[PDB]
């Protein structure tokens, strides 16, 4: 399901992502635009037997388990299909432990490439939340 | 309770077609089903895949737009759709698993894209006449000519004559195939005991049994 | 993405002997996968994740390599190891390699050639096919030439080989000359001459009466 800006930003506000470590809702919604275009069921394959899952394109190597990736560490202890739900809870929860691993939101290639060092607060400018 | 697919297709160029894969027995919702294409002579090409539960699909660069996947959770079926079929889409499409719990493929669906017409075959007995002994072994076959599409099932002596048979693969010539099948018995059955070749071309409900007369 | 080239394309081995297939990637790859396909069945996953054998690969196969070069090695070649083996980089967008054919070796057999004149029945359609079976031969290679009335040739010939038998390991070829019925009765001798390693001189089989 392709979410829509403020609908997603309202549910992420709700899920405590606001100012989680030092990242305001501008960043969380920004990543979800440039990682997936807000499509909950978005998948993308990588160069090493791994897929990225959901809104926030969590990699099946380190973070979730899909049972066909090698080097699977599954650090969020979750099936990656749990990450393809139209309700952001398991995605928010694993996002917390990704942003906690001492790297901040750098783990997200598109956040790093399209949302870092810009006016990320733009992403909810005009939004109810 | 198998990874079962649909029968062979014959389709006009320009139309679309849909292959099922009644993937049954586990929690369907939970595992990716891939799809591969085999063009004989060139081999395998990976089409793409779909995770039944979420409707998530990944496609190879080449098949995005030519292929679409769907899955119906209640019959535990997954389907692939080929858009705008051409001649170069004739092949065998396989659905498969490739995870750490199972990796079974399905058996394949052949697909012929042709404007050609179902031609029933002609079956011509091949008998030697001038038996100039190679040895005391007579070989006699059946030429099955002019059918469309594949396959045919030639059989010798209604099944019994298994040893010493040789059906050669069909060759396509003028938008039609030709086949030959040999049988070899010692030169003491033929002509004394009779050899029949039973051809069946299912696609045009023909059964034929030619007997090999000298 | 990456192009996978396999070497060699056809290969042979006797039972008891050691086999190594090679697959080369145009780019570095993280893991390689091997699939085996016997004629008449869908391929089967054989080695996954570069070295791990799939459930049902006998212990006699093992595969290796990294980046650019991988390989499948069989230590004792058993008869049932004859198939095509294919490699796949199962990456962002997976590609398969060309394959490598494994045939089992045996002694150079000579083919049993046989020609059949056009049947009465096909002559009443208006065509004439002269059929020649060259059965049971090893090695696979065999050149087959046609001589309508003395020396000649023909362009509308249709050949077809069989796979290596299995209740032996032989090859068998069918060669067909299709003639139109009056190009047929405008001649006399039809000859099928085969050239195989097993003989210095061609095996020929001829007939003559299209006429009387």
């Amino acid at each position: 399901k392709v979410f829509g800006r403020c609908e997603l930003a309202a549910a992420m506000k709700r899920h405590g992502l606001d100012n989680y470590r030092g990242y305001s809702l501008g960043n969380w919604v920004c990543a979800a635009k440039f990682e997936s275009n807000f499509n909950s069921q978005a998948t993308n394959r990588n160069t090493d037997g791994s897929t990225d899952y959901g809104v926030l394109q969590i990699n099946s190597r380190w973070w979730c388990n899909d049972g066909k990736t090698p080097g699977s560490r599954n650090l969020c202890n979750i099936p990656c299909s749990a990450l393809l739900s139209s309700d952001i809870t398991a995605t928010v929860n694993c996002a917390k432990k990704i942003v906690s691993d001492g790297n901040g939101m750098n783990a997200w290639v598109a956040w790093r490439n399209r949302c870092k060092g810009t006016d990320v607060q733009a992403w909810i400018r005009g939004c109810r939340l | 309770v198998q990874l079962q697919q649909s029968g062979a297709e014959l389709m006009k160029p320009g139309a679309s077609v849909k292959i099922s894969c009644k993937a049954s027995g586990y929690t369907f919702s939970d595992y990716w089903i891939e799809w591969v294409k085999q063009r004989p002579g060139h081999g395998l090409e990976w089409i793409g895949e779909i995770l039944p539960g979420s409707g998530s699909t990944n496609y190879h660069e080449r098949f995005k737009g030519k292929a679409t996947f769907t899955a119906d959770t209640s019959s535990s079926t997954a389907y692939m759709q080929l858009n705008s079929l051409t001649s170069e889409d004739s092949g065998v499409y396989y659905c498969l698993h490739g995870n750490y719990d199972f990796d079974g493929w399905g058996q394949g669906t052949t697909l012929t894209v042709s404007s050609a017409k179902t031609t029933p075959p002609s079956v011509y007995p091949l008998a030697p006449g001038s038996a100039a002994q190679t040895n005391s072994m007579v070989t006699l076959g059946c030429l099955v000519k002019g059918y469309f599409p594949e396959p045919v099932t030639v059989t010798w002596n209604s099944g019994s004559l298994s040893s010493g048979v040789h059906t050669f693969p069909a060759v396509l010539q003028s938008d039609l195939y030709t086949l030959s099948s040999s049988v070899t018995v010692p030169s003491s059955p033929r002509p004394s005991e009779t050899v029949t070749c039973n051809v069946a071309h299912p696609a045009s409900s023909t059964k034929v049994d030619k007997k090999i007369v000298p | 993405d990456i192009v996978l080239t396999q070497s060699p394309a056809i290969m042979s081995a006797s039972p008891g002997e050691k086999v190594t297939m090679t697959c080369s990637a145009s780019s570095s790859v993280n893991y390689m996968y091997w699939y085996q396909q016997k004629s008449g069945t869908s391929p089967k996953r054989w080695i996954y994740d570069t070295s791990k054998l799939a459930s049902g690969v006998p212990v006699r196969f093992s595969g290796s390599g990294s980046g650019t070069s991988y390989s499948l090695t069989i230590s004792s070649m058993e008869t049932e190891d004859a198939a095509t083996y294919y490699c796949q980089q199962w990456g962002r967008n997976p590609t398969f390699g060309g394959g490598t054919k494994l045939e089992i070796k045996r002694a150079d057999a000579a083919p049993t050639v046989s020609i059949f004149p056009p049947s009465s029945e096909q002559l009443t359609s208006g065509g004439a096919s002269v059929v020649c079976f060259l059965n049971n031969f090893y090695p696979k290679d065999i050149n087959v030439k046609w001589k309508i009335d003395g020396s000649e040739r023909q362009n509308g010939v249709l050949n077809s080989w069989t796979d290596q038998d299995s209740k032996d390991s032989t090859y068998s070829m069918s060669s067909t000359l299709t003639l139109t019925k009056d190009e047929y009765e405008r001649h006399n001798s039809y000859t099928c001459e085969a050239t195989h390693k097993t003989s210095t001189s061609p095996i020929v089989k001829s007939f003559n009466r299209n006429e009387c």
